[PDB]
């Protein structure tokens, strides 16, 4: 629920074994690495450093995430990863909705494009803010889930108003102050 | 001086479980809610407690083997090991060791600690003997807060580490009840705590406020540049 | 989070007249089948009977959930979850509160014994085996539409 | 005095016991108990409401609604005293029971005398089936009652009979009623006349008799009864009814129980078993219908203690209900409840441990027969 | 029909709105229309429900106002047999000089678990229905209908309790197929051979 | 069979065979148990019984008698209720103890240890 | 379809010289509306009116007391159904032995 | 290690600035956790159930004050010892001569 | 499939229509998947297994046996006046069409016989109503129509058949946890099944028990002593643990048949595949907006969802094998030339074994057997399900302080949503919570047999309520039993400790833990626009 409609939590084992070849360059690229062999160790190591230039390297670059099956056409959306702690990606509860969630665990495959001209694509077209009509008639796709409509009703339901509130008649006899 | 507090009631359902309730009757409107919302948070992880942390046999291939003349394996010592109560005041890290020999039960009693540390239970089951067969294992001792989990295994070789709790306090609750005092509004604050045996309800709810202050105080520092 | 729905057992509302409907429905199934044995009527028109008399009585019963709820227990956490049209559907609904109401296999081949009990009280050994009818069928015709589609 | 009048169930304590032990034609496995439950679904025609000593009675009726105290001996011992405690959990009262410590309870001290024959004999009796009249009967209880129940196992012992006797006496002299329930043990189904010698001084001493069916035909006639039942018509069906060949409920008709009646008789209860209860009265006749619905529950299907709860739902409505005498539909919306009991209490293994509630008995009551019916 | 039919329907269904309609019916609060709710009422009882909780909750208020807390809170304090009544305080307080609170406090000592916890419900967070708090077990078990017809005690197993499977609701042991088909002649033995 | 071990120990005797035990000489106590197939208390005395013949695997001989084709020797040992043990002493001048009801096991134990 | 069901408790009072005689599909006897009619259900305090003309079965006699949600007559459908008929053919199975 | 920082807003309504506030906040919460540390000045049958579990009946009393206990709910002799004379003598048709038998009948193993 | 003891009994009960000589998958037409009604006390009609082969693999009934044809046979009950008048006969699928099949209770009394009352039957294929006297044989059974894994489900008769479906399936997919725990509310059928499960050390002579051992017991019977062994932590098929702990202490009785050692997921002779933990029903802050649970933090540390898991494949030795007691690490190489432990993967090598003489006809040392132990705790991520169909995937660990907490002050282990209830159609597991809930205040067990509605209307009801009440009567906590709405109690927040504006369900449910944790997109590809991706993952 904390994470926004574009970001998507990304694991930690997941993350580095996806930017393996950008930490690698990053190493050998500034200092602290000489070699392939000692970048490679290092970042077996789990040394706080090779943390941290993952996070750099993963901070404004887009990953695609995409179901197993792809029934829908929306079933490829682009998302940027946020690096988080567990076995699990953490998607957004209204893009999980669109994606037809299901009850069993849903496997997700996770791809990171390498040129430009994949990161432009998937930065200015594949992005969720930029699909949220279907294209079988323009019906919003991205609707407020079952809690969320559920919260929505009980903001807006009132409450009773006639011989429910009021046990005998009014009729023969002050709300709360105006609030400015 | 108008804010009375005492102990309602005080038990002892057992040598690892105590029961203490207590009343501050002329409280205000708001006060009772904050108050008692800080004190639960406060017995329920900010109170800290000693436990064991490491232990070292004497000569054993894995934690899930067996070993001969006992019924239990070793990992069902170290999870009896970790429910032992211990009680102490000073941080840092302390030794104690096991050294029964002969067909019995070895027990709390057997275990033997530094002068700062002491036993509550006395009573608690660690494992079974049935041969003549000399039972030595070593212990270390750690006063800390929340629960450790075993991550590190460096800086010693041939040792178990065990996933200790550092919670003195089971449960915690409390009750707020109307004064009736017709305009001005004031209400009666309860409140339930039970403990493990390493300290009583009463220091448990002195040392939770005194953790309270410590944590208020520094906002009325000097502001730092 | 702050209001905290909730689904209770006791909080399953069935329609105050219940009692009154399935009574009569029996009452006349057992008329008939007496005049049956008698020879006052046929066994096609003992089958149609049987069915409508049953059909028409459901859907008295499902009709008239909504107009109970509304008027009656308005904030009915059931009531909430149905109208908002966040989970379940007016069909499901049904089936918890009301009764689950005749039901065939694929292509006719009715069953001939009406279930009048929901899952609230509890449906008889009878009325399960039944409705695993449909539960085969559903089960089966989304793989086959999966498939085809 | 407390207003559910007190009952009061002379006899014996003993765990769990059935005294009418007679030859079946059917029998089961020798070793495997696992299919002895078999026989619980198709009993004996004798052992489809079994009965048992009287403390199940008063448990049974106290769990009903009531007050029951149980009169009887015990010894000192770890039997005794459990079975004491458990009447006591239970609220029976037990300031009558009394404490022996010369004789052990349920042991019978025999001698076998094997000589050209197995003929024992009784050396020294139990504490159970040993109880004076010189100190040990409480008059006290014995003043606040209203019904006094007895069985027939009493009467198998030559040192209860006289202290069975001055009991009768002193109830009926305080003014209470005499409740006789037959539950004839082994012996007594030897032959027809030295039963009916045997027991015949109590016979003439009871107000409301609860005879067996199987017991009833017995003592007049059995071969009468076994050839009636199997009339067979050849030609046609007289009674209209005899076409589908059902189960013969045959319902005696009065001058068949004229050699049974006397003056102090106020009601008789024949007592099928959960199916038919023919109550008869010195003014007019009838039947009840019951279910026996044992097979919805095959796993426990037990009836090891039946007739207990009938009798003992009888004496709740005859204390509480005191128009049972001189009414026809009262007695059968009456007895209804004591079938309801009766069919509760076979669908649990033990008789003290499935013994039902007042609700729970009203409840199938309730469900069972038609709004009209209670 | 001339004859009355069987029925599963015939007995009316309990629930809460029944006996809580009698129960208020009881001390003259509603009005019926005979000694038994009928469906309607009941119906009408399911929509206007807050509004008698709000007024039984607003007259123990004013009880609570009008006696006092010490009295008021005696009712869950019985091992407490003292005067309750202002006026004892009042001289009790110029007697020995202990106020109120010191009263009400040492009152509280002499409280159990138990009388607490039945207490908790005059909560200023959570106000149970004063009616429910003092309803009768023989009005509670109306509820559901009373005691059920088959006996719990056939469902109940002690938690500490190792099966014994020579039983009559199990089978007889499966023998070792080996030694099963070596007893019968069907197998031989290696010495034997 | 002696590869596979009978399920159940207490073995069925007839009415001569109870006499032939009797009238001779032996050195063990011996319990008669009557039952019948369809009496309910008698399925958990028969679990009782086979407790008490495992443990004393020679020390005492257990066996039961069936009131279905033993009624008139039933009859004969005055047994009024169907579960009815009979405890008898090794020494034939010791009387035996007829013991009526659903006992607990450890009074069997008592009685066989110091009655008997 | 659709069941025209009795509004409250009462007599049911109509004239019969305007419906004609006939047999339900069920088997029971009833009366055809033809035309329009107008039912009166004589209740405690008010009356009640209900009926379709095209094609209405009633179920329900003169001066006959009903009580509430009980279903009177049938708008039978009026409109046709799609016409495709399917014919089955039901097998009567004899229960008991004999000529 | 895991550290958190907290991020605290304060919009006053000009009476006072928001630094004062956090003081003011602080020192009411001191002062209203104080009140916890305040201290005053100072200036045959003899095992359990054996007796327990005796039943008022096998105490051999009078009928009437049996009759009289059971009314009153009282079975056990721990029942009997947790009721006191004051409450005793509520117990309708309970008199003094009761009072006394029953202590001398408690008193008389 | 030896992952617990209930794929092992529920694998041979397995009817395949699909092999040599039998019907394909898509061969196969539509008419054969559907239930008909001889699969009545036969073929259970709920277990089926999901996918293209839907229909054509279905269990065994449990009264079912081969009957000298190839066919399949049911016990039946008669009822016809007759010379003994009771037999339970088994009949063939085509003879037993012909007699009136009625399952109804005889607790009917309208006046008359007792046999002119009506009765649902069964005849010709056909359900009907028919008078007492027509009818000739009765199913008594409570068990007798479904299968093992259909009968494990507690008041069955309140939810769908397909949810009885998904909690059969999700039944076989539970892992034996290290301490295991009976069920508060159970079916009844556990027992039989942690019988002939074969992980239990079942007695095969009766004796004392003289030698009490962590490797072996020794049975003293008539002189001859039985050594019998016991399994001390070995692997499975599927990567599971299996062990047995002693049931019998030293010097007691035993007889044939009866439990001398227990077994894993099995405590007391009753199968145990889960915990008993304290859960909510109610929607908190969004993280069960889907099927998703909010578990505590307290069965992290307490030890209670931990399992074992076995894997096959300077810590090297003088030979090269690595030695016992080594922590391997992902990386780690063993023994490409060297094994190394693929990612995922690290635990203590608890034993070696070489294979040099492979049996496979040669003496083949390819390599070495080694075992890894892995104790994987609960974390996030992981899947948990009850016997009722509820499936939930854990999102988020909170403290013991920031979890919800009851009037009595404990704070509730796991919160579920409630919109799903409704959704999935399940009301068994409410009852299931709440008599849970009764018998762990009562310090009782309840094992109900299903359809309990035969005995009266409304009988779980009362079974629930009863307890409920009698719970909070003994024990003073009038928060179970609330008057106003029986079943649910108000809680408060763990954050601002502040009450909800609505009551929630609380109970102590049985929750179990479950083991597991192309060309459509290309065309989805070519509809967004991007080409220049599609050539990248295409050439990739
Ligand atoms: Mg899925
Ligand atoms: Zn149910």
């Amino acid at each position: 629920p904390s994470l926004s409609l574009h970001r998507c939590g990304l694991p930690r084992e997941i993350a580095i074994e996806l930017f393996q070849t950008f930490v690698i360059r990053g190493l050998i690229r500034q200092h602290l690495a000489s070699n392939i062999g000692v970048a490679k160790s290092k970042i077996r190591e789990k040394e706080p450093i090779v943390w941290e230039i993952l996070q750099e390297v993963m901070q404004g670059h887009p990953v695609l995430l995409n179901r197993a099956p792809t029934l829908h056409r929306l079933g490829i959306q682009a998302f940027q990863p946020v690096l988080v702690e567990g076995r699990a990606i953490c998607l957004h509860p209204l893009v999980c909705k669109g994606f037809n969630a299901d009850f069993d665990g849903d496997q997700m495959a996770v791809h990171v494009p390498l040129s430009l001209e994949a990161q432009v694509e998937a930065r200015l077209l594949m992005f969720s803010h930029m699909n949220l009509l279907s294209p079988a008639i323009g019906d919003p796709i991205s609707v407020p889930t079952q809690d969320m409509l559920i919260g929505l009703y009980v903001l807006t339901s009132g409450n009773h108003r006639g011989i429910c509130v009021n046990r005998y008649n009014p009729c023969n006899r002050t709300k709360e102050p105006f609030f400015s | 001086r108008t804010l009375q507090w005492k102990c309602v009631e005080s038990r002892t359902d057992s040598k690892r479980l105590y029961y203490g309730r207590f009343i501050l009757s002329p409280l205000m409107k708001g006060q009772a809610d904050t108050i008692g919302i800080a004190m639960r948070r406060a017995l329920l992880g900010e109170i800290e407690g000693t436990c064991i942390t490491r232990v070292k046999s004497e000569k054993v291939p894995h934690e899930y083997s067996t070993i001969t003349g006992i019924q239990e394996s070793v990992h069902e010592i170290l999870m009896n090991l970790k429910e032992i109560i211990l009680r102490s005041n000073l941080y840092g890290t302390s030794d104690a060791s096991i050294c029964v020999k002969g067909p019995g039960s070895v027990t709390a009693q057997d275990i033997i600690l530094p002068p700062y540390v002491e036993i509550v239970d006395n009573t608690q089951h660690i494992a079974s003997l049935t041969e003549p067969i000399d039972f030595c294992i070593g212990l270390q001792i750690e006063r800390n807060r929340g629960y450790l989990i075993k991550t590190p295994h460096n800086f010693q070789d041939g040792s178990y580490p065990i996933d200790a709790v550092f919670m003195p306090v089971r449960n915690a609750n409390h009750s707020i009840h109307s004064y009736g005092n017709g305009n001005e509004k004031q209400e009666i604050l309860f409140l339930e705590i039970w403990t493990n045996g390493s300290l009583t309800p009463k220091e448990a709810l002195h040392e939770a406020s005194r953790n309270l202050i410590d944590l208020f105080i520094p906002f009325l520092h000097m502001e730092e540049d | 989070t702050a209001t905290s729905i909730s689904l209770g057992i006791d909080d399953l509302l069935t329609i105050p007249s219940k009692g009154w409907l399935v009574q009569d429905a029996e009452q006349q199934s057992l008329i008939l089948e007496k005049h049956h044995h008698y020879g006052n009527v046929h066994a096609v028109e003992k089958l149609r009977q049987s069915i409508e008399i049953w059909y028409a009585t459901s859907e008295y019963l499902r009709q008239e959930m909504n107009p109970n709820f509304r008027m009656t227990d308005p904030f009915n956490p059931v009531h909430i979850m149905s109208f908002s049209g966040a989970r379940g559907n007016a069909s499901q609904v049904h089936q918890l509160v009301g009764m689950r109401g005749l039901m065939s296999d694929p292509q006719g081949q009715m069953i001939d014994l009406p279930i009048q009990s929901n899952l609230r009280e509890g449906l008889s050994l009878t009325e399960y085996i039944i409705s695993c009818y449909g539960a085969r069928k559903g089960v089966v015709d989304t793989a086959v539409r999966t498939s085809d589609a | 005095y407390p207003n559910p009048p007190l009952v009061i169930c002379f006899g014996a304590a003993q765990k769990e016991f059935v005294p009418t032990v007679r030859v079946s034609h059917e029998q089961m496995h020798q070793d495997k108990y696992s299919e002895w439950k078999m026989l619980q679904w198709n009993p004996p025609e004798f052992v489809r409401a079994p009965g048992g000593p009287p403390s199940n009675v008063a448990i049974s009726h106290v769990r009903l609604g009531g007050r029951a105290a149980f009169m009887g001996k015990v010894g000192n011992d770890e039997f005794g005293q459990e079975m004491v405690l458990l009447m006591n959990k239970e609220k029976v009262q037990t300031r009558a029971v009394k404490f022996d410590d010369s004789m052990r309870t349920g042991c019978t001290h025999m001698k076998i005398k094997f000589e050209d024959g197995k003929m024992k004999v009784e050396k020294v009796k139990e504490p159970a089936e040993d109880s004076l009249s010189s100190s040990e009967l409480n008059l006290d209880v014995l003043k606040e009652a209203r019904i006094f129940h007895f069985n027939s196992e009493v009467l198998t012992s030559s040192s209860m009979r006289s202290t069975l006797f001055k009991a009768i006496s002193l109830s009926k002299k305080f003014g209470g009623l005499v409740f006789f329930d037959l539950n004839l043990p082994l012996p007594l189904w030897r032959s027809r006349d030295e039963t009916r010698n045997l027991i015949k001084e109590a016979w003439e001493q009871a107000n409301i008799i609860e005879v067996s069916r199987q017991e009833l035909e017995f003592l007049l006639d059995e071969e009468h009864y076994e050839r009636k039942r199997n009339y067979r018509p050849q030609y046609f069906a007289e009674n209209f009814e005899q076409t589908k060949q059902r189960r013969d409920y045959y319902h005696y008709t009065p001058a068949e129980i004229a050699p049974l009646w006397h003056d102090g008789l106020k009601l008789l209860f024949v007592t099928d078993g959960t199916l038919r209860l023919h109550y008869y009265s010195p003014s007019f006749d009838g039947v009840v219908v019951g279910t026996e619905d044992v097979l919805i529950t095959p796993f426990t299907c037990d009836r090891t203690g039946s007739g207990d709860a009938v009798v003992a739902g009888i004496m709740r409505k005859l204390t509480t209900q005191p128009e049972m005498y001189h009414d026809q539909d009262v007695l059968e919306r009456q007895l209804r409840f004591a079938i309801a009991a009766g069919i509760i209490s076979q669908w649990t293994i033990g008789a003290v441990r499935g013994f039902p509630t007042e609700s729970a008995t009203q409840n199938l009551k309730e469900q069972v027969y038609v709004p009209s019916m209670w | 029909p001339e004859k009355e039919q069987w029925s599963r329907w015939q007995r009316r269904r309990p629930d809460v709105e029944t006996v809580f309609l009698k129960a208020m019916a009881e001390t003259g609060q509603v009005k019926l229309y005979g000694d038994h709710p009928t469906l309607t009422e009941t119906a009408l009882y399911r929509a206007r429900r807050h509004l008698y909780k709000k007024e039984r909750l607003q007259a123990e208020k004013e009880k609570l106002e009008k006696i006092g807390p010490i009295a008021y809170y005696s009712e869950w304090v019985q091992a407490w047999k003292k005067d309750t009544s202002r006026e004892a305080i009042q001289k009790h307080f110029e007697e020995t000089g202990e106020d109120e609170n010191t009263q009400l406090i040492e009152m509280f000592c002499h409280q159990t678990d138990r009388e607490y916890r039945i207490m908790m419900g005059t909560d200023i967070r959570i106000p149970r229905d004063p009616l429910a708090m003092r309803m009768r077990e023989d009005q509670i078990k109306q509820i559901w209908g009373g005691d059920p017809v088959y006996p719990t005690i056939n469902y109940i197993q002690d938690p500490d309790e190792v099966i014994d499977y020579r039983g009559p609701d199990f089978h007889e042991p499966t023998p070792n197929m080996l030694a099963y088909l070596k007893e019968h002649g069907k197998i031989i033995s290696r010495e034997e051979l | 069979g002696k590869y596979v071990r009978e399920d159940y120990l207490v073995k069925k005797v007839s009415a001569k065979d109870i006499q032939e035990l009797i009238k001779g000489e032996r050195n063990v106590p011996l319990i008669i148990d009557f039952y019948a197939t369809w009496c309910g208390p008698c399925i958990l005395m028969a679990q009782e019984l086979e407790m008490l013949a495992v443990e004393y695997e020679s020390n005492a001989l257990i066996v039961k008698v069936d009131t279905d084709d033993e009624y008139e020797f039933a009859r004969d040992m005055q047994v009024r209720g169907l579960p009815t043990l009979y405890f008898i002493s090794p020494d034939p001048n010791k009387d035996a103890i007829r013991t009526e009801g659903l006992i607990p096991i450890q009074m069997m134990r008592d009685i066989i240890n110091n009655d008997l | 379809a659709e069941h025209v069901r009795a509004p409250s408790n009462g007599k049911i009072k109509f004239n019969e010289d305007l419906v004609h005689p006939t047999r339900t599909r069920h088997g029971h006897p009833a009366f055809l509306c033809s035309i329009d009619l107008y039912v009166t259900i004589e209740s405690e305090d008010i009356l009640h009116n209900v009926n379709i003309p095209p094609k209405s079965l009633l179920l329900v006699q003169n001066d006959q007391y009903v009580e509430s949600e009980q279903v009177i007559a049938e708008i039978r459908a009026g409109i046709s159904t799609l016409n495709f008929k399917e014919k089955v053919r039901k097998h009567i199975y004899s229960d008991s032995d004999g000529e | 290690e895991k550290q958190e920082i907290l991020f605290l807003e304060i919009w006053t309504n000009g009476s006072l600035t928001p630094k004062e506030a956090l003081h003011e906040a602080s020192r009411n919460l001191i002062d209203l956790f104080i009140p916890f540390l305040h201290m005053e000045e100072d200036n045959k049958n003899k095992k359990k159930i054996a007796l327990k579990s005796i039943f008022i009946d096998q105490s051999e009393l009078p009928s009437r004050i049996y009759n009289c206990l059971k009314m009153s709910n009282i079975y056990t002799l721990l029942d009997l010892l947790n009721n006191s004379q004051e409450d005793l003598m509520k117990i309708e048709h309970f008199r003094s001569e009761d009072v006394k038998r029953i202590l001398g009948i408690l008193e008389k193993y | 499939d030896r992952t617990n003891p209930l794929t092992q009994i529920v694998h041979g009960r397995k009817l395949s229509y699909l092999g040599p000589g039998g019907l394909t998958g898509r061969t196969a037409s539509f008419r054969i998947r559907d239930i008909h009604p001889s699969h009545y006390g036969r073929i259970c009609p709920i277990d089926t297994s999901e996918g293209i082969n839907v229909g054509l693999i279905g269990s065994l009934a449990i009264h079912a046996r081969i009957g000298h044809w190839g066919s399949l046979e049911s016990p039946f009950y008669e009822i016809s006046e007759r010379s003994t008048g009771v037999r339970m006969l088994y009949l063939s699928p085509g003879r037993d069409e012909y007699y009136m099949v009625a399952a109804g209770n005889s607790l009917a009394l309208n006046q008359d016989i007792q046999e002119e009352q009506v009765v649902p039957a069964r005849y010709r294929q056909e359900f009907l109503t028919i008078a007492w006297e027509q009818v000739h044989l009765r199913s008594i059974f409570p068990f007798q129509y479904f299968s093992i894994g259909a009968s494990l489900i507690p008041f069955i008769e309140h939810n769908d058949a397909n949810r009885a479906l998904m909690s059969s399936n999700m039944q076989r997919q539970a892992v034996p946890l290290s301490r295991s725990e009976k069920c508060i509310v159970g079916t009844g059928l556990e027992r039989q099944a942690a019988l002939d499960s074969g992980a239990l050390a079942i007695a095969e002579r009766e004796g004392r028990v003289v030698y009490t051992n962590t490797d072996k017991i020794l049975l003293a019977g008539n002189g001859d002593i039985l050594s019998i062994p016991l399994v001390i932590y070995q692997r499975s098929n599927k990567n599971t643990c299996m062990h047995q702990k002693l049931q019998v202490p030293r010097g007691k009785c035993i007889k044939k048949g009866q439990i001398l050692a227990d077994g894993a997921a099995t405590v007391g002779g009753e199968l145990a595949l889960g915990k008993n933990v304290l859960v909510a029903y109610m929607p908190w802050e969004g993280y069960n907006s889907e099927d998703a649970v909010l578990i505590s933090e307290r069965l992290v540390y307490e030890d209670i969802y931990t399992s074992f898991h076995i894997r096959k494949y300077r810590n090297l030795d003088k030979n090269g094998i690595v030695m016992l007691g080594s922590w391997v690490e992902t990386g780690d190489i063993l023994v490409e030339t060297c094994l190394k432990l693929p990612i995922g993967g690290r635990g203590r090598v608890i034993d070696v074994r070489w294979i040099q003489k492979r049996g496979g006809s040669s003496y083949n040392p390819e390599t070495i057997r080694v075992y890894i132990l892995q104790k994987r705790e609960i974390k996030v991520g992981d899947k948990v399900a009850g016997r009722h169909g509820n499936k939930g995937i854990i999102s988020k660990i909170l403290p013991r302080q920031d979890m919800p907490y009851l009037q009595d002050g404990r704070s509730v282990d796991m919160v579920f949503n409630p919109l799903g209830v409704p959704s999935r159609m399940n009301v068994g597991q409410i009852f299931e919570c709440s008599l849970g809930l009764a018998g762990s205040l009562l310090d009782r067990h309840y094992r109900i047999a299903p359809f309990d509605e035969r005995y009266e209307q409304e009988a779980s009801r009362k079974l629930v309520f009863s307890e409920l009440y009698e719970a909070s009567k003994q024990t003073a906590n009038p928060w179970v039993f609330e008057p106003e709405y029986p079943g649910k109690s108000r809680i408060f927040d763990g954050r601002t400790g502040n009450p909800f504006e609505q009551p929630v369900i609380i109970g102590k449910p049985y929750i179990l833990k479950l083991i597991h944790q192309g060309e459509m997109e290309v065309w989805a590809l070519e509809g967004f626009g991007v080409a220049h991706i599609l050539q990248e993952m295409l050439t990739y």
